[PDB]
């Protein structure tokens, strides 16, 4: 039998989009001229200390100045010691700011060079306000190493610590909700009730883009099983599960049949690089096409089939496809709905307020049919007659330093600034108890 | 028809029955006989179930 | 030829630029670039995450398909006989490594 590759189509097959660098090296000194002719009060510089891309800029636009990453690289033959999207991933002496896995900075004479280079290419020579973000429930020690590179090493009038999701929350014109935030480290969980984050109850799954590119590394890894003569970096199958993953609506029945050979040329997603018609193992690593004759451009090939829709899985059931021995995300919307917030004394309608606006926010979240999914748990598990309305942020990777932008110069953020002379008396690890802040200690 | 969610016997008698569907659970009270109906069959935690109100 | 790389080397670099604002009187510690491990010990918040309890659906470890029976001797999750017979004649030195992806 010659049909069922004969009349096949050629493939249409794309290549490799690794993270390299860009030629562009701009000294841009045109913000500090419109800063300073603006009244007092109203000039901060907001950086969102983002884990994947740390983003900097001035309060008074929409669109920030540097986003890079954390990455340092320093080493000699003269010291060269660049930073930033400088480095070009050709000399890699990488080592990142935060630790991997965990947004939680540890790393600080990486971040202090990350910083170094956010001062210079903005324009620095000579003191504004900063505001800077943070994860939920943040360490004290990084907090107060944090604040004392702030305050010690540069000099600073004031700086102020936020969550970015409730800063992307509160861009975004919510009142009350429940904001579930998938980020590159972690996917939190808040209830938002009047403008304020209730912390004593939000709820992080362990589970983010970091851990998509890992696993997705992993199975690419034990896939390709004999050896794949290719340099398998976690940043290009970081830009594998960006452009070809997508969370399925009915899993259990759009995986078991999911290699069989009739249209599996259209699910199946290819990878370049610079009988058997029996055998599913064959449809599994290779295809419908016949085997590789080991060619030129034949064996430097990745074939994806279940890896589209097995890996953004794991946020869901977490348990089973990746081990990680915790909750779903629909498990645990559910458990805040319907277990704790009808039990917290001080607040009127836990069903009728906290679905009003269920809207999606983090950078791991822009996978196709994300938010019918969540829709679909969340009223397997709701009572009926509930008027649940999930939706998302409008610019979800960005809105996280647009929300910080917004609020930098209010009255309730001129209420909540520490000062140099407050460093000085109060300690390292003081809190100004602001309702997006993390609870004072 | 739905999955019963909880068994939990309020009165010390009526007994709520939670059944939850694909579209959405809903509390049930049911009288101190259909309950020993209920109970005549085996259904203990998460069996899908088929009352009828009315019969 | 390489001189325009020699170039992008040289004009990418912080110790080329004066730093007019660095204060030169701090000195950085040693104890610092800990791990979450030496910080919770310093401290003896980041234990909201909660486990589950509730039956789990099985899917395989070699494949991605669901599988409904495991093995005594490597104890993988495994479709059919295909893969029954690619985890009976595997190189040694990557059957941990099946559940070591796993978990
Ligand atoms: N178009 C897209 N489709 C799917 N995923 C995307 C897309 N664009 C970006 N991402 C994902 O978003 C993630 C980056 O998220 P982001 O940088 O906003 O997190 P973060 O704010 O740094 O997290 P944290 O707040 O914990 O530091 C990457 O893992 C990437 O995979």
């Amino acid at each position: 039998r010659d049909e069922p590759w004969k009349r096949l189509p050629p493939p249409t097959v794309y290549p490799v989009k690794e993270a390299r660098f860009e030629k562009y090296i701009p000294p841009q000194l045109d913000g500090r001229e419109r800063a300073l002719a603006q009244p007092p009060g109203q000039v901060a510089i907001v950086i969102d200390n983002g884990s994947h891309s740390v983003r900097a800029g001035w309060n008074f636009e929409d669109k920030p100045r540097l986003a890079i990453p954390p990455i340092m690289s320093k080493y000699r033959d003269k010291t060269f010691s660049f930073a930033g999207s400088d480095c070009y991933a050709a000399r890699s002496h990488i080592r990142n700011a935060f630790e991997a896995g965990t947004g939680i900075v540890s790393n600080w004479d990486v971040m202090e060079h990350v910083l170094d280079y956010v001062f210079v290419k903005l324009g620095m020579n000579e003191d504004m306000p900063i505001v800077m973000t943070e994860a939920v429930a943040n360490l004290p020690y990084s907090r107060k190493s944090m604040s004392e590179i702030i305050f010690e090493c540069y000099g600073a009038p004031s700086l102020v610590y936020g969550i970015d999701s409730l800063f992307s929350f509160r861009h975004n014109q919510g009142q009350t909700g429940l904001v579930v935030s998938s980020s590159y480290s972690a996917t939190h969980v808040i209830p938002v009730y009047n403008r304020k984050a209730l912390l004593s109850q939000a709820i992080r799954l362990n589970w983010g883009g970091w851990h998509m590119a890992e696993y997705m590394l992993k199975l690419l890894k034990l896939k390709y099983y004999t050896g794949f003569p290719g340099k398998l970096n976690s940043s290009q199958t970081e830009h594998m599960v960006r452009d070809f993953c997508y969370v399925s609506l009915d899993y259990d029945r759009e995986l078991a049949g999911y290699l069989d050979w009739t249209g599996l040329e259209d699910r199946e997603r290819i990878v370049q690089y610079p009988d058997w018609s029996k055998s599913l193992l064959h449809a599994f690593r290779y295809g419908p096409r016949p085997f590789d004759p080991s060619s030129q451009a034949e064996t430097h090939r990745v074939h994806l089939n279940v890896e589209r829709i097995r890996v953004p899985e794991v946020l869901f059931q977490p348990a089973a496809i990746a081990g990680v021995d915790q909750a779903g995300l629909v498990e645990i919307a559910g458990d805040i709905l319907c277990q704790r917030l009808p039990s917290l004394p001080g607040i009127q309608d836990a069903p009728d307020a906290f679905l009003r606006d269920v809207f999606l926010t983090g950078g791991n979240t822009l996978f196709q049919n994300f938010d019918e999914r969540l829709r679909q748990g969340l009223m397997a598990l709701l009572p009926v007659g509930a008027p649940l309305r999930v939706r998302r942020a409008q610019d979800a990777i960005l809105d996280a330093w647009r929300g910080a932008a917004g609020w930098a110069c209010t009255e309730e953020a001129k209420a909540a600034w520490i000062t140099r002379e407050e460093y000085l008396e109060k300690g390292g690890e003081y809190i100004k108890e602001h309702d997006l802040g993390n609870a004072f200690a | 028809e739905g999955e019963v969610t909880e068994m939990t016997p309020e009165e010390a008698s009526t007994l709520l029955i939670g059944l939850k569907s694909a579209r959405g659970q809903k509390k049930l009270r049911l009288d101190p006989s259909i309950y020993e109906a209920i109970q005549k069959e085996r259904v203990q935690v998460g069996d899908v179930i088929y009352i009828e109100t009315n019969t | 030829a390489q001189a325009a790389h020699q170039a992008l080397v040289e004009q990418l670099d912080l110790h080329s630029i004066h730093k007019t604002f660095r204060n030169p009187n701090w000195r950085p510690n040693q104890r610092r670039n800990k791990t979450i491990k030496a910080i919770l010990g310093e401290s003896q918040t980041n234990i909201e995450s909660a486990p589950s309890l509730a039956p789990m659906k099985h899917y395989c470890d070699v494949t991605g398909l669901p599988a409904p029976y495991l093995d005594p001797k490597t104890r993988l999750r495994y479709h059919n006989k295909e893969i029954f017979a690619m985890i009976r004649n595997l190189p040694q030195g990557m059957g941990e490594q099946f559940l070591e992806a796993r978990g």
